[PDB]
């Protein structure tokens, strides 16, 4: 029972740590969006970075 | 009389020069503002911005 309780607590702590991974309202690890695109030229060309849910 | 009438021609040419000079000054202002607007559109094109920055 003690091992099971520690397992549950660590699972909840992972869920919380994954929730808090944000930078100025956006995140690439919590699964909030499929991908993020960043500028690569003055023409508006993107830098696609597919999100990796953790 | 034909030779003396050239003064009005020169005056009109000078007035046209002044008009174009004012137009070029305004055009320089407009080009600077258009460059700033290009930079704003480029910055807002990024999808990682939060609502407030957009």
């Amino acid at each position: 029972n003690a091992l099971k309780s520690d397992f549950d607590s660590l699972r909840d702590q992972i869920e919380k740590a994954a929730t808090n991974a944000k930078f100025n309202g956006v995140s690439i690890a919590d699964g909030s969006t499929t991908k993020l695109t960043f500028l690569a030229n003055s023409d508006g060309s993107g830098f696609t970075v597919n999100a990796k849910t953790i | 009389a034909t030779a003396a009438s050239m003064n009005a021609v020169k005056d009109s040419l000078q007035r046209g020069q002044s008009t174009i000079d004012v137009a070029l000054a305004a055009g320089d202002t407009i080009t600077d503002l258009l460059g700033k607007m290009k930079e704003k559109a480029l910055a807002a094109s990024d999808t990682s911005l939060n609502t407030a920055s957009f």
